[PDB]
């Protein structure tokens, strides 16, 4: 039977996902906010820019 | 993850009714057309019955027409199947399954190559 | 060992849910509500490409952000030029359904593949004659849905027979094999370091994978339906997923759980293909109701609508510098948005 | 110089566009036939000098909900069948009631009683079709009853954009049904129906 | 018998008066009233003191009724006729010759309104077909070419309508305008009439092209799109050229005078009315075949669907043209054929309005494009 083999692989997957660390959701949201505030100045589609630099005119 | 639990099981005499409550949670119950799939020993998976999101579109397998009764509880997010007029060849593993896409009617849960939205299954031995 | 293993697995999954609840002291919207949004950002159709016969299922931009590879279902991979609205090469096949297409990170190789299980690699040099299959990677037993080049030497192929594998070109065999899934696999994406990658599976479980590990690091069982869309946030840390249950659960690797759910009440249809911009604030998603609704990353507001097509969209790429967005729908057109 | 490279780009563009015109000619001469009950069985043949590339599926993982969706551009899905019959009814209902199979008319084939369907005895039999000689009338009634079951599942919210065609087991009937689907699709183009 | 044939008989009598002024011998006395023609009567060389009682000529609608009307004009003894004043003309006792148009003007008004409304509605329909671009199929190119044929037919009837309303009866009242009407029959008359008949025949041939294309897509199912579209364009602007250029050569080489409508040959209109009526017959055969195909697909509620099918297909491929082709059998009975063909031309020219209503409201994909553009304009 392969059901016990799939069960043992599932137990190994559960232990492998339980042997990791956990970082704060507020710290992750602050990192996302910092990345957005860093790259919104250089994002062409976010900032309304004239069509001179845009080759699609 | 869509967790799916059933009720009942064990050895039962042919002719005694038994409830089949599908303890389901973790998802919006009023947006999916759930169904039942049984698996006989020595036979592939086959469709049993269904009920729609409202509760009007109710169909049955051609061999168990009228002898089974399906009902859903929209408030307490469970599926209540009722077996009546049991037969010793109709025993199987009754998987509580769910059709994958919302607001539609197409269902592809009869395939036996590990459709991963079926229930864990309870053997009801008739 | 099935009953006690079942109870122990249920208890450990409940412990994982409790750890995610303990990490979830507050939602992301309640702590990022103080951020002033950019506002309504409209776009305009600039180009319209007319060279297709069947529906367009997949596209992919280039690292130069000037060329793109279109995958139709007549059997013709057509390399389009964006800013000069012209064509470069047309790649034929003996099969029809081209379910995937990829472009090289250096711009030398083009992948394809469908139900025929032949992952062909087309060189972009053309020394002797026209384009030609250099080597083939036919090893899967189901179908091929999405493949993306890591480098010019190897490519990972998300297959339909639940077996994901990395494929070296010159060996013609599996370098490594990842069979951690249970259902079908639709799409994947690549982090900017080209080392960590995820896999969108059809059992509501996103799996973080890695080349050097040979085993999955994390598993995100947050969705309710099948997943047809997955893409990384451009920092390489977070990633957004798209499912058919009208939600877009924003995930993050280091946060171990979801961040934001895009469940709009007037949308009862699925999500086809998602991508981020160069900043990552513009959530560019492909819906089923004939338009691509632009969503905000941190405020969850409809910043715009992209309804230039007439049929279902299937693929949505964004340039590596944020120049243009070309959505490939089932109307045999390629509307480029700016 | 932009002029020389732009003229070479125009020449290559005109060459690829003439290739796309030849591909458009051979593709509008191409009609597709999906067959279900390498990785794909491309069966190429012509009937009355009309191209019919028939496509059968073989070794595939049969969660069909993700690879059927790339078959909306087909002209006719040939659905041959011969419990297997109830799963065939459920699969036919799932194909008929999909969101993106509304413009795909399904050609249906049959082959091959009282235990699987106990409601067979309450059927009224029409004499509109002349039976083949040497046949049991009970087996004939069962065969036309299976046809009427597939037809009532078809007409149960059929939406009018596509129609089923049950048949019994050649290629000439497949050609006639492809002509039927093409003519009905063009009459819905010209809106005469 | 109407004012058209009245002016034609007046032009014939004018040619006879030119012959009389070529051969009119004066008497052998120098004091006489000279030759003259005041555009109403061809007065010969008269004698002073003689009441010249010539009859009213045969071009009038009432001179055939009363042929005993003898008009009078006195010749004075100074070589001039009796004038009675210097402000008026020479005096002439024309009181003995004094004793349909409104219905013709009503027909003119109603087909003017019909062609104008069809022109406006099909400019709007062409704007829809060139603005939405999801309607960019080959049968839509055929429908756009048919709509352009209707627009050019409206332009042809508008360039034909020069002064037909305001020259209604001013010929017999003031004969300065009657002689200018014969001056109006020039090369511009032939060019405008040839362009209008060319475009009307082109509209019939585009109806045949659309019928053959629809029958081809139904029955034949073989096509190479660019070559077939170029062949249909070449037919649709070549066979009107192929049946109007020899028509114009027959005009230029066999015409004596006039603007060449019904003169003397039967070949002049046989060349132009054999292929048009044969085209109407072929279109009727294609109609019968397509209706039999629709009945076959419907039998393989019922009467309402068949009625909707025929009321859709008659503005596309009209049997009203077959009926009017079976009504106005000419056979050189062209004496006042203007009513005979203007009843046809007035009961038609609503077909452009009908197909505009069809391809702007009835077609579900076009209505879906209207709804989609309205939703996108609401979202903008
Ligand atoms: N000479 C003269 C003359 C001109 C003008 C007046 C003024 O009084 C009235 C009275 C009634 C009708 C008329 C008309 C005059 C010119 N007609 C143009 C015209 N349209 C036509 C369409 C088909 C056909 C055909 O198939 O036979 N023919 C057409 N034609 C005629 C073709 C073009 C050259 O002949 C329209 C009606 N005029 C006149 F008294 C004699």
């Amino acid at each position: 039977t392969a059901s016990i083999a799939q069960a043992r692989k599932l137990v190994e997957q559960l232990k492998m996902e339980a042997n990791i660390d956990r970082i704060k959701v507020s710290k992750a949201a602050a990192d996302l906010m910092a990345y957005c505030e860093a790259h919104a100045k250089e994002d062409p589609l976010l900032t309304p820019v004239p069509a001179s630099e845009n080759p699609f005119r | 993850q869509v967790q799916l639990q059933e009720s009942g099981g064990g050895l039962v005499q042919p002719g005694g009714s038994l409830r089949l409550s599908c303890a389901a949670s973790g998802f919006t119950f009023s947006n999916y057309k759930m169904n039942w799939v049984r698996q006989a020993p020595g036979k592939g998976l086959e469709w049993v019955s269904d009920i729609s999101q409202s509760g009007a579109s109710i169909s049955y397998t051609g061999s168990v027409k009228g002898r089974f009764t399906i009902s859903r509880d929209n408030a307490k997010n469970t599926l209540y199947l009722q077996m009546n007029s049991l037969k010793p060849e109709d025993t199987a593993v009754y998987y509580c399954a769910r059709c994958p896409a919302p607001f539609t009617r197409d269902c592809f849960d009869v395939t036996s190559t590990t459709y991963a939205y079926r229930g864990q299954g309870t053997q009801v031995t008739v | 060992e099935l009953d006690q293993l079942r109870q122990e697995a249920e208890q450990l999954k409940n412990q994982i849910r409790d750890a995610r609840k303990a990490c979830a002291d507050a939602t992301l919207s309640q702590i990022t509500n103080n951020i002033d949004p950019v506002g309504r950002i409209q776009m305009r159709t600039r180009r319209t490409l007319r060279g297709h016969l069947a529906k367009i299922y997949a596209m992919h931009w280039g690292t130069d952000s000037r060329l793109l590879v279109s995958a139709s279902q007549d059997g013709k991979l057509i390399i389009w030029d964006s800013y000069t609205t012209n064509k470069v090469h047309a790649i034929p096949l003996r099969s029809s359904w081209v379910m995937t297409c990829a472009y090289a990170p250096s711009g030398n190789y083009v992948a394809c593949g469908g139900l025929d299980n032949i992952c062909s690699i087309y060189n972009l040099k053309t020394r002797e004659g026209n384009v030609r299959v250099s080597r083939e990677l036919a090893g899967h037993t189901g179908y091929l849905s999405c493949c993306r080049f890591l480098d010019d030497n190897q490519i990972v192929t998300s297959s339909g027979d639940t077996t994901c594998a990395l494929w070296d070109i010159e060996t013609g065999q599996q370098t490594t094999t990842f069979t951690g899934h249970t259902g079908d696999v639709m799409s994947l994406s690549l982090a900017p370091d080209t080392r960590l990658f995820v896999s969108g599976a059809c059992d509501a479980s996103a799996k973080l994978w890695d080349v050097r590990e040979g085993m999955c690091r994390q598993t995100f069982t947050g969705h309710e339906s099948d997943i047809n869309a997955i893409c990384f946030f451009p920092n390489g840390n977070a990633f957004a997923t798209g499912s058919d249950d009208a939600t877009c659960r924003l995930f993050d690797l280091r946060a171990d759980q979801e961040l934001m759910t895009y469940s709009h009440d007037n949308i009862i249809c699925g999500i086809t293909s998602v991508s981020f911009s160069k900043s990552g604030r513009l959530l560019l998603a492909g819906y089923d109701d004939f338009n691509c609704n632009v969503w905000d990353a941190l405020k969850a507001d409809r910043a715009g609508v992209l309804a230039g097509h007439d049929n279902r969209v299937s693929c949505l790429g964004v340039t590596d510098d944020g120049m243009a967005v070309a959505t490939g729908s089932w109307d045999s057109f390629l509307k480029i948005w700016n | 110089d932009q002029r020389n490279e732009e003229k070479a780009q125009r020449e290559a563009n005109k060459k690829i566009e003439k290739q796309l015109q030849k591909d458009k000619q051979v593709y509008r001469a191409t009609h597709r036939l999906l067959l279900l009950g390498s990785g794909i069985f491309e069966t190429k043949f012509q009937v009355d000098k009309v191209n019919f590339h028939m496509f059968d599926v073989g070794a595939q993982r049969d969660e069909r909900r993700k690879w059927i969706q790339c078959f909306n551009d087909v002209t006719a899905i040939i659905f041959v069948v011969a419990n297997r019959l109830q799963a065939a009814l459920k699969l036919f209902d799932s194909i008929w009631n999909n969101k993106w199979l509304r413009d795909t008319s399904v050609i249906l084939f049959l082959n091959k009683i009282e235990d699987y369907f106990p409601e067979f005895a309450r059927y009224t039999t029409p004499e509109d079709a002349t039976p083949e000689p040497g046949e049991d009338p009970r087996v004939t009634r069962a065969k036309y009853f299976i046809r009427d079951e597939f037809l009532r599942i078809s007409t149960a919210s059929g939406d009018g954009r596509h129609y089923c065609y049950p048949h019994f087991t050649n290629i000439r009937r497949v050609f006639n049904d492809c002509r039927d689907i093409i003519q009905r699709m063009h009459l819905r183009q010209y809106e005469l129906l | 018998v109407s004012l058209w044939e009245t002016v034609q008989k007046w032009r014939e009598y004018r040619r006879q008066c030119q012959r009389s002024l070529t051969e009119d011998p004066p008497p052998a006395t120098d004091l006489f009233c000279n030759r003259t023609f005041d555009e109403y009567a061809c007065w010969p060389d008269g004698e002073p003191g003689s009441f010249v009682n010539v009859s009213c000529p045969w071009y009038l609608p009432w001179a055939s009724s009363v042929p005993q009307g003898h008009v009078y004009r006195f010749c004075t003894a100074e070589g001039l006729w009796l004038q009675k004043d210097n402000s008026s003309l020479p005096w002439r006792d024309l009181s003995e010759c004094e004793e349909p148009e409104e219905q013709l003007l009503f027909l003119y008004i109603i087909y003017t309104v019909g062609y104008a409304l069809s022109f406006s509605a099909l400019v709007i329909a062409s704007a829809i077909l060139l603005g939405f671009r999801h309607l960019h199929c080959t049968r839509n190119y055929i429908h756009l070419n048919l709509f352009a044929s209707f627009i050019l037919r409206a332009l042809s009837v508008f360039i034909k309508d020069a002064a037909l309303k305001w020259m209604y009866s001013t010929a017999a009242q003031q004969h300065q305008w009657d002689g200018l009407l014969s001056y109006q029959d020039s090369l511009s008359c032939r060019l405008v009439f040839l362009l209008m008949q060319y475009c009307v025949a082109a509209n019939y041939y585009w109806l045949l092209v659309e019928g053959v294309y629809l029958y081809t897509l139904l029955a034949f199912s073989v096509f190479s799109e660019q070559w077939i579209f170029r062949l249909y364009v070449s037919i649709g602007w070549g066979v009107p050229l192929l049946f109007v250029v020899p028509w114009g050569i027959v005009k230029y080489l066999y015409e004596d005078e006039g603007c060449w409508t019904r003169n003397s040959n039967m070949n002049y209109w046989l060349i132009i009315r054999l292929p048009i009526l044969f085209a109407i017959g072929v279109n009727f055969l294609i109609f019968v075949r397509v209706i039999c195909i629709v009945v076959s697909k419907l039998k393989a509620d019922i009467k309402c669907r068949l009625a909707k099918s025929t009321l859709t297909l008659i503005p596309l491929l009209g049997t009203h043209e077959v009926i009017f082709a079976f009504v106005m059998d000419e056979h050189a009975r062209g004496t006042l054929r203007f009513i005979k063909l203007f009843t046809e031309l007035s009961f038609t020219s609503f077909q452009g309005l009908m197909v505009a209503i069809l391809y702007c409201f009835v077609n579900n994909e076009v209505q879906l494009e209207f709804r989609k553009s309205w939703e996108r304009w609401r979202l903008e």
